[PDB]
């Protein structure tokens, strides 16, 4: 599924992301925008370590979720990666929340650092009523 | 919990400025804000800032004139109030959250906040 902007904003809000560990809804939106274009089915294979990034947040299969085919895999979110490919993003949100409890917080995502940090992110929530 | 301590405030003439600061102790904050209670008006969110990413919200009436910022090193948040006008006269209150916003809860809603400062008087007069 590809979310509409305000549809996704309301959904993330409903799942408790707005202000989670001090991270604004606006920044979570920018993350989803620049990881996957709001697309739950997004996948990116990394031939370098045979890992795959999954779902709207492009969560990687080496550390976070189990896809059964990534060598040296840890499953820190304790989730099947397939769970991160579903229309309902509840599981993806919980895993994203786990990611940011690590010291880097939302900086864990290099696309966020390059596309969001230090840039306008108000545009992602403007007009949504969230 | 979270103890909030406000500093700054006072009297100034229109066009002038004041800097308010609020320092949090206790649980770590997710959001810190200034509210204000103007005379003969209902209380109101003025500006808010997310502790983790520094994202700010501003009330329409202070956009471009007020700037909210922070130094997490000192668990300290600042409100730089520029181009002050008589109608900015109010009691300003620091507020803080330790968790996320519930659905239906907006940054400017006092109910969204669980911790409050004691209030700081700001009086702006015409020239
Ligand atoms: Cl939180
Ligand atoms: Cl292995
Ligand atoms: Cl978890």
């Amino acid at each position: 599924k590809v979310f509409e902007r305000c549809e996704l904003a309301r959904t993330l809000k409903r799942l408790g992301m707005d202000g989670y560990r001090g991270i604004s809804l606006a920044n979570w939106m920018c993350l989803a925008k620049w990881e996957s274009g709001y697309n739950t089915r997004a996948t990116n294979y990394n031939a370098g370590d045979r890992s795959t990034d999954y779902g709207i947040f492009q969560i990687n299969s080496r550390y976070w979720c189990n896809d059964g085919k990534t060598p040296g895999a840890v499953n820190a979110c304790h989730l099947s990666c397939s769970a991160l490919l579903q229309d309902n993003i509840a599981d993806a949100v919980a895993c994203a929340k786990r990611v940011v409890r690590d010291p880097q917080g939302i900086r864990a995502w290099v696309a966020w650092r390059n596309r969001c940090q230090n840039r306008d992110v108000r545009q992602y929530v403007q007009g949504c009523g969230v | 919990q979270v103890q909030l301590q406000e500093s700054g405030g006072g009297s100034v003439q229109a066009g002038g400025s004041l800097r308010l600061s609020c320092e949090a102790s206790g649980l770590s904050t997710t959001v810190m804000a200034w509210f204000r209670q103007a005379p003969g008006k209902e209380r109101e969110g003025v500006a808010a800032i997310y502790t983790g990413d520094g994202f700010p919200y501003y009330a329409d009436s202070v956009k471009g004139r007020f700037t909210i910022s922070q130094d997490n090193a000192k668990n300290r948040m600042y409100l730089q109030m520029n181009s002050l006008e008589p109608e900015d006269t109010a009691m300003y209150y620091c507020a803080a959250k330790t968790g996320a916003f519930s659905y239906g809860s907006l940054w400017w809603m006092s109910r969204a906040y669980n911790h409050w400062g004691q209030g700081t008087q700001v009086t702006v007069s015409s020239h």
